This record gives C-alpha cells, structure tokens and sequence, in this order.
C-alpha cells in the first residue's frame, strides 16, 4: 500500500511511496543451481555479504539537454570505488578468486516534490560498453567530475566510436561507419525499467537474473549487466524553488558463486 | 482506460475495452523466430587459391611482410576485418593511394532483425561460381584451428598439402555447386550478438569476443604448383541458419532521419 | 534391377527458400546445454507488443510535445496512420514492420502526463477515417471517434486506434495513397486550459507511446534496407 | 518445424543430421513480471 | 512408369567425411578368424591414460630434475599448464591430444623419489589459477590449491589438476593466451633441505610422469602435422 | 595420494580422492577408434598408360 | 556402426558389402594386470 | 483434383504445397430462380 520494507543481514531499507517491484524473466528470480563448467568445491553465500550497499552519484542540473546519460557497470562498480562505492567483505572476497556469478538488485532514489518537473528512464542495459573511453581505456575518477553527465551524439547512436584494434601500416585505414554496440535512444525502453517523474514516486526497485555466454565468467573482466539513467524530460521549476537535486542508489548481490581461489589479484 | 505506465507492465487491450467492437481472427504465424531464419543469403565474395598460401599475420602487422590476402572467409555474422574478427564495420569511400585494401563483410539482413542479444543455431552453406565454365573446390577446418602451409614434391610436381586432411573437402563438376552443413562447434554456448567483456587478462581490446563463429572456408583449383594461370577468378559463399533460438531482447539499428 | 525414372524439367537449381534440408558432412557432434539461459524468445510479436517513444519536430527531434498558452482552434498535433510515416519510423512496431508486407489487428497509442501535481485540465483525442480533407476543428472531431481524459491522480491514457478497412490484411507500405495503405488521422485536442498556482513553471509536457495490440499480426517476409549502415 | 516441408521419411539418424545437447547429472507468455 | 524426381544443387560432388558407403566390385571373399589375437584396442582413450616421461632442459633434455643444495625461495621448477607447450609434446597426451581440438576433464601428474634409502625431506606442491604475474614465493603459493608430500617407504605421489574452467571445453593449441587455452601454471617447492648421512652421493634426482584423468574426453578430429619426417 | 609406480599398474583417480570435488560428465566418444579412420585422404599421383 | 549415417535400409546383401571371417571347428576394461 | 494424374504419393505437406482460407469464429444447380 505504497510503504515497503526491504530487510536482509544487518541492513534495512525504507520506502514512503512505492510502485512495485519488476522481476525481470522468471517468477524467482533468486533461484539458481551451480556451475557445471568446474569440479571444485563452490563458496556459496553467507551472512557477512547479505547487504545493501549504498554510493552516490553526481547531481542533476537543469542545463542538461535530452538523452544525457550516466552508466555504472555492476560489477566493474566496486572494483574502481566508483561514486565512492565500497564492498568490504564482497570486495575482498571477489579479489581473492577466478570465477564468479550472481544476480543483482538495485533501487535508486531521489527527492523531488510537487512543484518541480522532470521525468528520469532507469534500466538495466545488458552487455555494453558506454564505461570505456573511445581509446579503449576505463575512465579515470577524473574524468566523471569533467564530463558531468554524457553526451549524447550521432557516435553513440551509431557506435562509431567503439574499443578499436590498430590495423598498422600495411593497410590503408578505412571510413568506420557503423558498430554492433550502437545506442538507440528512442528503444531504451526494451529492457527492464521503470520510470521516475516528480508527480509520482520517489524510487524505482529493479530485481534481475544472472545471464551469460558461459555459466561463468572471469571475476576481474566480466561486463553482463549495466545500470543506467537518462533524462527524458529536463528539468525545471519556478524561481525560488530548491536546486540540483540529488541522487542515490544501492546495490545488493544474490546467489553468489566463486571457483579457483588464489591470491590477491595483481596486474602485469 | 485509466493506467500508469510508470510501473514498467502495461496489459495489451482490444478495441472493445472501450468502445463496442470485438476482436480479430488470429491469421498466420510467419513472425516465428525458428520459421524467420531458414533463408539462404549472400555473405562474402572471395577468391581461388592456385598454390600454398601464407595465413595473414595478426593486426599490429608493419609494412614488407609477405603474405595472401583476401583468399579466406569467416562464417560468422559479425563485422570481420582482413580474415580476422573486428569490432568496426569498414568501407573505403576514396579507392585511391598506397596500402593494401582491407577486405570487408557484414550480414545485413541478420543484424537489421537483430532484436535479441544470444542466438544459437546450425548452419549450412553453399558456394557458387562467378566465371564461366571454372573447376574448383571448397576446404573447411573448425573454430580454434590453423591452415597447414607447406607442398609436396609427387613426380618432381609440388602439390599442397590443402589437398588432404580428416577434416571436409569437396569437390564439383564443370558448373556444379557445392552444399552441406555443419553443427555448432564452438566452445562457447552461444554466440554474442554484442558483447561487453575481454578474452586475454590483461592488454585486450574490450568487446571483442574470441571464437563467435562456425570456422573457415576457402577454395583452390586442383592443379599441381606448375599451372599458375595469369587471371584472377572469384566464388560466392551462401550461409542459411538452421534451427535458430533467441535468448535477450534488445535494441535495432538507427534509421537516420534526413 | 535399376528403378526407372525421368527427372523432372527442374534439376540441377538451386533455390533459396526451398523448405528441405541437405547432406551432413561433420555430424555426431555433441554441444553443451543452454537450461541456464532465462528468458527464451518464441515469436518476434512478444518484442513488437512493447510500448516505445516516437518523435517529432521541435521546430531538431525531440519524443515530448510541448502544451502551449495560446488560444486556437486548430488541433495540437495531428499525424497519420501509415506504418511508413517517419513518425513510427524508430518505434519498435514501426521498425519490425518495415521487413513485412501486410499487417492486421488494432494498433495501441499510450500518453502520460509529467507536469505538476498541481495542474488540472482536460484533453480530447479524436480519430478521423480517410476523407477528402482532414478535421480542423472540435466541431468536426466530436463527431468522429473520440475519447476525453482528465488529469488526476493517475498519469498514463491508453488509447486504442480500431482496424476499419475495406479489405482483410493492409499494406505496410505507401508507395501512393490507395485506400489499402492510408488510413485516415490522429489528433490531439485541448479541451480546457491548463490552471496553475502561483509561481510554478508554465508550459508543461506530454509524451507517447506506441505499440502492437492485442490481435495484431503479421505476414508474407520481406528483404530488409541496408541503407542504416551509411 | 521451421522452414521445413518434409513430414514423411527422414533418411540419415537424428545424430548425423542435428547437434545435440549432451546431458547432466500456445500462446505467448510474457516477459517481465511485477508483483 | 518412371518415377518422376528431380535431383538437387549438390550432385556429382565428392565429399571426402561423407557420412555413407559405396557399391562393391569384388565380393563374396571369406578370411581368416582373428580370434587369437589379444588385447584388442577399442578407444584410443585406454592408451591415452597410461604414464609417460616428460621432458626438460639441462642447460641437451633430461627427463627428471637434479635437486640443488643452495637456498633460495624461487620455485624449484614451473612450466605451464598448455598442451600445445614443450614440456607435454613428447608425452602421449600431449601428442594425441595434438590432432583434435578441444577436451575437457582432469589431468594428472605423478612423481618418484629415486635417491638413496636413507634420505628425508619434504616437498610442496601447487597448482596457481591464472592471474596477472605468475607466483614467485612460498607465501604465495601456500594460498592456492596445493598439497604436501614427504619421504618414506612409498616411493611416488599423484597429483591432480582440477579442471577449472570459464567455459565447457577448452582449446588445445595456445595461438594466442585467450583464457580458453591457457589455465595457469604449475610449480615444486622445497619446503625442507635434504638430510644424508656421511659418505653418501649428494644432489638425488626426482622423475615426472603425466598422463589423463579417469573423466578425460577429446572431441572434434582435426588434420595432423607431418613435419616429423623432415 | 600414496602409491608405488615401479609395479606398473596405476589406478586413475578424479579430483575428488584428495580435494573437495566431483567428476565430470562424459561428453562424446569421438576417439573410437573405427569412427576414427573413416575419412578419405590423398596416397599419391601416378601417370597414365597410352601402350603396354 | 562407425562413421556411417544410414541406419533403414541397406541394399546389397552382407556377405557382398563386407567381409566375413570363415568359421573352424561401455565402459574400457584395463590393460595389464598385477596379481 | 483436376488436371492430375497423382493418386498415390505426396511428398511435401498440403500447407506448404496449396494455400488454404483461414478460418472464422453430381448434376449441376441451376442459376437464377423464378417464384
């Protein structure tokens, strides 16, 4: 009856308007069997990582266009301290393994009233790439508090500016024109959603299921699921009224799994 | 009628919710996913080997290498690039200037249908000739795999080792066409229409899957190294899913508004 | 002893969408399971019967329409039904449609209203079978099919456009305007105008969807356009 | 089923002619579900 | 009458796999019985799980590996964990599993003490999942997956690689270090120095055999390399 | 584990005699050793006779 | 058996396809055996 | 029916051989009636 309250480990979490909960494509999406694909003894969940973890992001402005955009990948999140993002125990577990698998939940949070306003597309984009720098390096911490919120332009539409492989010298580098990982703005609402106006509501809960090529991926590159938000309406309100709202989300795993334990991952 | 599509599920209605009326007839069912597919399509146009070849190098290649080009052709529906998996379609808009062109493919119709995210499925192909009245054959070997590159000498007449293998090779009467199918070989389960993460630990290039595809096909003329003839001669290739399967919804192409 | 037998004036073609299978070359493989894949897709008409936004001219494109504060009798915005109009052009129905030939069933229109709570008014939304002009006036429209909704608590309107065709099955495409392609009008009209409390933003917006029906389907496939890649 | 018009003889077995997955050991649904 | 039919695209093509036979020339001939011949092979697996030597580098190749007498913490002796690698090429796995393309299950190592009766000591061993850099310390190796095996009446001690996989099957050719075909390394560590009694030979020497698991499995037959007779 | 290879005979184990673990499914059986061999392949290249 | 896909109909008699040996009057078991 | 001579065998199935009308949910007749 619009007031809900999630609890799991030492965690509860709070709602005076709600809307629902949207499962993504079973009715459980919790339920799920190990992995066929290793023959050691799994490490399943316990109690110490049954949390929400909570982060914050930059804040919106009334001198966003349309279709500007900001990208959080899942599981990439707490390996850079991304909005300073920090996992404790889940990090340092998710550190000292080769393998890994789980669902997720998300729920993001804002504090508009009724004399603003504004429309924002939550979804969950699976499989994408909108983390990566056109030279194909993941963004530094810099760079977020430059590019405030992302463009939007005929390059993401297109995905002309995707990870590149040099071609060398031998050849004569051609016209790139068109990439698999293109953005069609006006489609977004394909996957799962939900929408978040001022007149409504003030938070939007999303519950999704593990999917993958394999039935497990490598621990410190898997990419599957991606959270993002997009501006459909901009923003406005009269004189005098609060400015730059804020904006938060939190996160929590499900059904986890790990394989192939070793030491603490290091690069070279 | 009154609703709130904030909520993400909205019930598909008929015209009678409203108004007096009643509802259609169902019709046919040609959007089945299994029924859309089975169609033969063209993908590449490749030409006829006439002695052993030299597999292209990998991409970081610098100019005075020596190799062939343009004589091999993946199974696959993504973007390729010089024989090698790519991530950016490519085309050359000024055919001018030093450099090697880059051979280039795509599949059209696949990708303007692309909804989805996985797909799964057999495969069949066929190749048909582009000059009249021509002799050839067609070679095939799976996905992780390398093309032997060495001759031998039978009656002081060299003879590459393409010739044999236990993997398939066919070969076609004077106009004839060449046709048969193969399963889904490779290691992963299914192949990724777009894809997010990296193959190699470290120094990858993000989003470039490693073995999405069926394996490799090529075709020579069954004539001894002696016989090199001095015109270049070109086939076409045909692929046709079979059996296919969706598992994710997703995104189509942009139609650009002039 | 050998069968007798003639071969038939077709040998020796081929044929693309010939509905039979060929000869094995590498078989007795054996592939790994896929039960661990949620979500498996049957038929293209569960993607097509999601809503999704169309577009406009700001006048360069934009998916809301923006309420003005002037007073004229025209309609707010009018557009046709023709699956081709760039309108639907980059909405999912549109976009599958583009690869078919003929279509049936009722097509679905949604909007939702994303002023503030504490705005009121009213909207009329009318549909007008082909004739020889287009409506251009309340007058005209309240006669058509048509349908009032008012803003309150609850945000979203559905909006159903019923199949009214002289024949079964329609074209998909409008190379000219025969009565098989073109089917008729949509329009928006402002009943009342908008009330506002002191110091709030004026000009609020509104938005659309469209998407497939209930007994909507499909039919006869179709070579795509492959003109997106440039 | 498919694109498939045969429905009387089936020369080569099911395991020459398809792949198949190696064990372990109506109308349309819909997708997305709210509760 | 004839029997009218039409044959396909694909006639008259010779297709070498063809899964089917041809017409005999020169039947009815009886041999000889077999039935006195024994141990028949029915699958070439009964040969590919029997041990075999590996090799190494004295630097000119050694099958086992002299234990020094100074201290130091690097590993004694690490290789990877490829088949197309050196170290297996000579080993029945490794050249079997060199004509096909890809297998699954678990791979086996075996080691045996040949030094005087009177020696002891302890050893160390671990199997390190891949990572950035490969481990270089006892520290570091303890944490992985490892075992300890000390001297004493038995002479030998199996180890086994567990098969640790992102994915069902894995290549067996490492063209390039995708995580499909390369899955780690493995290493000997000497926990403890030897102890010999005076007047004793220093410096014994320890053997390798590899062979495959009880759960090992091939797949995909693929053409083979006739370098050798060069 | 313990064992002695000088005897000849060694029983293959599974990950599970000395770890938490279990086996592997079979999968295929394409190293038999008939379906192996079925497969043409080229001998040699010889002349043709125009006489006794 | 083997890499042969038909498995209905053979039309030249066995004694013709194959040849026999005149008469006179699951799972891999191990080879060699310790007592 | 018709000009065929078939009465025996037919090898593809009769939906893909002929169009059908989807469903809704002797001596010759004269034509033109007087009462």
């Amino acid at each position: 009856d619009r007031v809900t309250t999630q609890t799991a480990g030492n965690t509860a979490i709070n709602t005076q308007s709600s809307l629902g909960v949207l499962c993504a494509y079973v009715e459980d999406p919790t339920k799920s069997d190990p992995p066929s694909s290793s023959t050691d003894q799994p490490t399943t969940t316990f109690t110490a990582i049954d949390r929400w973890y909570t982060g914050r992001l930059n804040s919106w402005t009334k001198a966003v266009k349309t279709f500007s955009f900001q990208a959080v990948p899942l599981p990439g999140a707490f390996l850079s301290r991304q909005g300073g993002l920090n996992g404790g125990a889940f990090t340092a577990t998710l550190h000292r393994h080769f393998l890994m698998k789980c669902g997720w939940q998300v729920q993001v949070q804002c504090n508009l009233t009724q004399f603003h306003q504004g429309a924002l597309l939550v979804a969950m984009v699976p499989e994408t790439t909108l983390d990566v720098k056109p030279d194909g390096k993941a963004k530094s911490l810099q760079e977020l508090n430059e590019e405030q919120w992302v463009e939007m332009s005929d390059d993401y539409r297109t995905g002309k500016n995707m990870p590149f492989q040099s071609l060398g010298t031998y050849y004569r580098p051609p016209n790139w024109t068109w990439g698999p990982n293109f953005i069609n703005p006006y489609q977004v609402t394909v996957f799962p959603h939900q929408i978040l106006n001022a007149r409504t509501s003030t938070s939007v809960d999303i519950n999704v299921p593990y999917i993958g090529e394999t039935p497990t991926q490598s621990s410190e590159t898997q990419n599957s699921w991606t959270l993002l938000v997009m501006v459909l309406v901009p923003l406005d309100y009269k004189e005098g009224a609060t400015t730059d709202p804020e904006i938060t989300f939190s996160v929590r795993p499900t059904s986890p799994y790990f394989n192939g334990l070793r030491n603490r991952y290091t690069a070279g | 009628s009154t609703d709130n599509a904030e909520t993400g599920v909205i019930e598909a209605g008929n015209t009678d919710t409203d108004f007096s009326g009643e509802l259609a007839a169902p019709g046919s069912n040609h959007t089945n996913v299994k029924f859309l597919f089975d169609r033969s399509r063209l993908l590449n146009v490749i030409k006829v080997l006439e002695k052993d070849a030299v597999f292209p190098r990998p991409f970081p290649t610098q100019e005075g290498a020596q190799q062939d080009d343009g004589y091999f052709c993946l199974l696959t529906p993504r973007p390729t690039v010089a024989s090698r998996p790519a991530t950016r379609f490519g085309l050359y808009a000024n055919p001018s200037g030093s450099g090697v062109l880059a051979n280039t493919s795509l599949d059209f119709n696949f990708y303007s249908l692309a909804c989805f995210t996985y797909f799964r499925s057999d495969l069949e192909v066929t190749v048909v000739s582009l000059e009249p009245d021509l002799e050839f054959a067609v070679g095939w070997f799976p996905s992780g795999s390398e093309y032997q590159a060495s001759s031998f000498v039978y009656d002081q007449l060299h003879v590459p080792f393409h010739f044999t293998g236990r993997t398939p090779r066919a070969f076609a009467s004077k106009g004839g066409k060449v046709s048969f199918v193969l399963p889904w070989n490779s290691v992963s389960s299914v192949l990724p229409v777009r894809w997010g993460g990296a193959s190699k630990l470290s120094s990858a290039t993000r989003g470039l899957p490693a073995h999405a595809d069926w394996g490799t096909i090529y075709a020579f003329v069954p004539r001894p190294n002696e016989k090199k003839s001095t015109a270049v001669k070109h086939v076409a290739v045909y692929i046709r899913y079979k059996n296919a399967r969706a598992w994710c919804p997703s995104m189509l192409p942009f139609r650009s508004y002039k | 002893g050998p069968i007798p037998t003639a071969p038939r004036e077709n040998s020796l073609m081929f044929l693309s969408t010939l509905p039979d299978d060929t000869v094995p070359a590498y078989g007795n493989v054996r592939t790994p399971p896929v039960n661990y894949l949620p979500g498996e897709i049957t038929d293209l008409l569960q993607l097509a019967r999601i809503p999704t936004l169309m577009a406009f001219e700001r006048v360069t494109y934009v998916p809301y329409v923006a309420v003005p504060t002037q007073f004229d009798d025209r309609p707010l915005i009018s557009f046709p039904i023709t699956l081709s109009d760039p309108v639907y052009q980059n909405t999912l129905v549109g976009a599958i449609s583009s690869n078919f030939a003929n279509y049936r069933g009722c097509i679905q229109i949604t909007l939702t209203f994303c002023g503030p709570m504490m705005a009121r008014g009213k909207f009329l939304l009318s549909y007008s079978p082909p004739n020889g002009t287009q409506p251009q006036t309340l007058s005209e429209a309240m006669q058509c099919t048509y349908s009032i909704w008012d803003i309150g608590l609850n945000s979203s309107w559905t909006f159903v456009v019923p199949y009214i065709s002289p024949s079964d099955y329609r074209e998909t495409r409008a190379i000219t305007n025969s009565v098989y392609s073109a089917d008729g009008w949509f329009s928006l009209h402002k009943l009342t105008k908008i009330t506002l409390p002191p110091d709030c933003p004026q000009s609020p917006c509104i938005l659309f969807f469209a998407s497939a029906g209930e007994d909507y389907t499909l039919r006869l496939p179709v070579d795509c356009n492959p003109s997106y890649v440039f | 089923r498919g694109n498939n018009g045969n429905m009387t003889f089936n020369y080569y077995a099911n395991t020459y002619q398809n792949s198949v997955d190696f064990s372990t050991s109506g109308i349309l649904n819909p997708l997305g579900y709210l509760k």
